[PDB]
């Protein structure tokens, strides 16, 4: 029987839940969105890991989810490791970033994916 | 009027059996499945049942010709033979627009099924399906916020939502139902919630538990660095109650409440939904009471309408079976109706039950949850059958793991990760399943142990 | 506590199957009519239908030991074959007291009923009594008013109220509505009402119903010298819009409002009830949408607990069954619920379908209502089967006269005056029925040209 | 394509999006101020760099916008040099002061012009 | 302005939408002076006093773009508001790059009018001087540089 901890096991949602992505795993991923239709898009944060609710606190209101978009959805894009190259692109410059992937269904309107693509240093 | 008033019986036949009718595009449809009485025609029994439920009575009244019924009255224009069936048939009738109170399930439900489920002249009669055409959808406001808001408000994208209904069902302190919420919240369930019966009792008040849940979850979320939430029942006595209670978690600015749409009633479910949407609160609907309309194949109101119904009354998820667990319900038509939950327009399948093309001119979808005897190895089947636009639930699956809630929690969200991942390498869940989890068993201490305890179980049952 | 937590699924039968069990004043008892899946024992489908009902759920989960289930677990205190039936028993469970949110049925029928019915164990289930304690009926209002006070302001003693639902069912302009009321009452019925459906439609809207019928009713009362009613219908989609009705029926200073409690539900009843409490108006409740549950003797809930149910929600009448008429109904059950209805204190009579005594302990009565298909050549049944402290309602029966409403409104009232005097006389309305109205028909023109019109009519169909 | 920076870049209000202005290009400003008729006057602020909202939120409350009125409004002065001496004058004093210069046009009450003559180090 | 408003939308004179110049600076002035003496020329035909209603920030918006800057500015003065939709949205590397690109644009034309150059002479040198020295300002200035709208007015 084990507790599980109560102190550095901050997630980031989709996958952070299984051991840490191999960029082969990592591909197998920008892979499937593409695979999809999903255009993929990148948001890295410098300063607010986490969510927070300093502004206001009605329900549903979070400070915090909203991140910086890197560049521009790569929209037309077939590429799986060009998306990659992206990513190595941005923690060269925000080494300090937390970078993400996602993947945007146009029709819907919804993100279909999202997962961290890169934690800055003890995370 | 025109043509005397001749006083006295005449059969529904007469009036309200119309094979000629051309359905009207703005026309209410229902496929209803009748079985007769012994000396009664099926377009005689299709006649009462759309008379009886639209302008008709049993005797020729005079002030029929104040008004002309043939813009008013409901008409069965066609019967079709139910292949190989007992003197069972498919009568369809055809509501015109002018009949219905707008924005009101309450006003349709009286209307079709008001009184012709007791004719005499009928032994069993049963809804399977209601066309509402896009000049009657308009006319609600459907979900508080749907599938595509919620997500963005919880920010949480790619797989199913995970949850744990807290157990025993009735007997827990305002505190412990605390404790027990933070636990599995902490674990990674993205929601946790009170059972459809927690309302507010003598051994727990809902004041008590809501303000302790509040803690609990944020205590929960802050930990985790994930948006949480709790699911509080609102379900009351008097819409007063209910307004009341979700105006404090209002108050304490979680983000979800919870409402039992039957037992609570379309007229209460309404308001809380136009109350959710004004105050943004999502707001989830547990079908408490619905096998009491919905299982006998021959009589009631089958599930599929229920469904459509609170996508027009109001709701962000609805529970919508689980197939492989501990209450009745089969795939195929499960998924007919998931698809009448969440998509923009469906088309008819009767492979599926779905007995007409259903268009929802842009009302929002509803999220279905799947909860009920689940666990850690059927996670891969659930994840098939509904994908990631799905809620899973853990109640004994979560509080009944050898190690504990947290435990209980990592596990179910490493079942579910793993699975996705299987499946976005391309693995093939229905074939591949069993492995996938079998192989996480192996990684993960608490999916392990989990694993173990459950191996053998199934809900393997000949269905109704 | 105690006996340390081990995880893993065990039978039911374990917790939920006590035969032991001495049944306290205090609980709630059900006597559940189950049909289990070919391999459950009774006493397994028994003590899952008691589990899934009250506290547990299908493993284990350490909180348990948290509270003690010995205080709240529903228990299966005895099972009884149905004598010459299919695999079919009678399981009886107990619900403590402490499980229910006091004043809401909405909560009780939560836990009853909430989801056992679709277990996959169970193939058919029915709830068909309950035993309410007077320790929970002390929670209820109970009826804004019931039968004493409704004849002592409505100003009728000796004789069952007549009223009658104006036809066609939907289609009548605002107006017309009006004139067919103040007809129908000059003539003789004590009340008119709006047909279940009628809500607020393109073709007649709420507000202009209500304004013209108090037109005419004001009208007719000045014209006979009899306090008259309309039942307004107060049925709405948001609760708000439900008691916005009301409050102009208030306004007006009309005497009765009227509910579909069904379809509207009871979070929404109790809330009018209540209104109509505080503002003295009495209340009509419409049980429409009833027959989808209440029809099948092997799976639903029966109507004597629909109509419990009510006398706890709140309600001055109900609509109880004709036994002779257009819809469903035998009338040794019926008698039965009408006396759950009515009376104070009903001792058990299986005979009738009465499977627990009930104890009101003060609780007001409702007046049942007769309606249906029912004619003047019925009356004198009516009357014999419910007596006085019924409303006997004729739609078809008053605008289907072939001298319109006033006349047909007269019919009613002399056969029923008649049969009235009859009984009094010492006449024996089951046998002499007959002559009675028969002998009538010969000094009324009115009633004469009712009785020449309906002679023939009857609803024989072999029940279900 | 690039990145605008999400991290060390804040603005300071009108002219702070061009480079650092140099003291011919400060001038520049003091003397068009002048050209107008508007009262030079100086402001420093020592401890909150940037509006805040401490004390409320209600609409159009911000904490921070108030800063320290360096000694008077120089009215009837008319050496664009002056001025710019006094901001030497400040730095001299409050090195780790944000220094700003405003101009008063009197007739219709409002701040014609305003720019920051002076960051700390590291702003 | 008597009923109620902070900002109006005021016209942009070289922009997508219908509007002239001196018209257009008759009723700015009408909706941010104190007193506006009559000026037939101008389309004003009586002297208007306010007393004292406080003035509206007149909005300039619709297909306006980078090169048009020293223009609004010159048309405008400070107390103006001039919106950047397609302007801002519409620029190669997306909306904060594109708002950077407007802010230097403007602040440029700012420094330049201060400095005292002559905005409508000088105007095209002073944007362009800068899309020199600013990325996001160049990126811009490439885009939209052949574009006007030009048609001969009603
Ligand atoms: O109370 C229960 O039994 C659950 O809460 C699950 O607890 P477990 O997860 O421990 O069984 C049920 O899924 C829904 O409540 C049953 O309904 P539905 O068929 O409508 O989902
Ligand atoms: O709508 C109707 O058909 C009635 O209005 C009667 O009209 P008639 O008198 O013309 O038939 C019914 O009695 C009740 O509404 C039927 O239900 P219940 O069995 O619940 O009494
Ligand atoms: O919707 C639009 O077209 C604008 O929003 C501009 O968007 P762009 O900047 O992309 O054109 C227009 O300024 C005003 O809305 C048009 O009117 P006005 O003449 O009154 O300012
Ligand atoms: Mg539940
Ligand atoms: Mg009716």
């Amino acid at each position: 029987m084990q507790v599980w901890p109560p102190i550095n096991k901050k997630k980031y949602e989709t996958l952070s839940y299984l051991p840490d992505l191999s960029q082969e795993q990592l591909l197998s991923e920008v892979e499937y969105l593409l695979k999809n239709g999903w255009v993929p898009c990148l948001e890295f944060e410098t300063e607010h890991g986490f969510v927070y609710r300093e502004n206001n606190k009605s329900p549903g209101y979070y400070d915090g989810r909203y991140w910086t978009m890197w560049k521009l959805p790569m929209f037309g894009c077939t590429d799986a490791t060009q998306v990659l190259a992206e990513v190595g692109e941005a923690k060269k410059a925000y080494p300090q970033a937390w970078i993400r992937i996602i993947g945007f269904d146009n029709v819907r309107q919804v993100q279909c994916i999202s997962f961290i693509a890169y934690k800055p240093e003890g995370y | 009027a025109s043509v005397g008033f001749k006083a006295g019986v005449k059969e529904y036949k007469l009036t309200y059996y119309t094979p000629e009718y051309q359905t009207k595009d703005t026309d209410i449809l229902a496929a209803f499945r009748v079985t007769p009485q012994p000396g009664v025609p099926p377009e005689e029994a299709g006649a009462a049942v759309a008379a009886e439920s639209s302008t008709g009575t049993w005797t020729t009244v005079w002030t029929d010709g104040l008004t002309s019924l043939d813009r008013y009255k409901g008409r069965c224009y066609r019967i079709e033979r139910v292949v190989g069936e007992k003197d069972q048939y498919i009568a369809y009738v055809a509501y015109p627009l002018d009949l219905f109170e707008e924005g009101s399930v309450t006003n349709m439900f009286t209307s079709i099924v008001g009184n012709v489920f007791g004719f005499k002249a009928l032994r069993a009669l049963r809804l399977e399906d209601l066309r509402i055409p896009p000049a009657y959808v308009k006319t609600f406001q459907g979900p508080p916020h749907g599938i595509q808001v919620e997500r963005d408000k919880l920010n949480k994208y790619g797989r199913p939502l995970l949850g744990c209904t807290i157990k025993p069902k009735l007997g827990l302190s305002a505190k412990n139902y605390g404790r027990a919420v933070y636990e599995c919240l902490r674990g990674g369930l993205d929601f946790t919630k009170d059972d459809e019966n927690v309302n507010s009792q003598p051994f727990m008040r809902w004041r008590d538990r809501f303000l302790f849940c509040a803690e609990a979850l944020y205590k929960a979320q802050a930990e985790t660095g994930e948006i949480k939430g709790h699911y509080l029942n609102a379900t009351a006595g008097t819409c007063e109650e209910m307004i009341k209670r979700a105006v404090f978690a209002r108050e304490l600015g979680v983000p979800i409440v919870m409402h039992d749409y039957l037992t609570g009633g379309f007229t209460a479910n309404t308001s809380l939904a136009h109350y959710c949407r004004d105050n943004g609160l999502l707001l989830h609907i547990h079908r408490a009471m619905h096998a009491v309309i919905d299982r006998q194949k021959n009589h009631g109101i089958h599930f599929r309408v229920l469904a459509k119904a609170l996508r027009m009354s109001g709701g962000d998820h609805i529970h919508s079976g689980t197939v492989v667990g501990k209450l009745e319900g089969e795939r195929d038509i499960t998924l007919g109706f998931v698809d009448l939950l969440r998509d923009d327009f469906v088309e008819q399948d009767r492979s599926r039950g779905i007995y007409f093309t259903q268009d929802w001119v842009s009302l929002p979808g509803v999220l279905p949850v799947a909860s009920g005897g689940i666990h850690v190895w059927h996670m891969p089947a659930l994840t098939e059958i509904f994908g990631d636009d799905s809620v899973l639930q853990f109640g004994g699956g979560t509080l009944g793991h050898p190690w504990g809630n947290a435990p209980g929690a990592v596990a179910n969200r490493v079942a579910l990760e793993a699975c996705v991942k299987a499946r976005n390498e391309g693995r093939d869940l229905a074939q591949e399943g069993n492995e996938i989890i079998r192989e996480a068993c192996k990684w993960s201490p608490e999916l392990a142990a989990a694993c173990e305890v459950w191996k053998e179980i199934v809900f393997n049952f000949a269905a109704v």
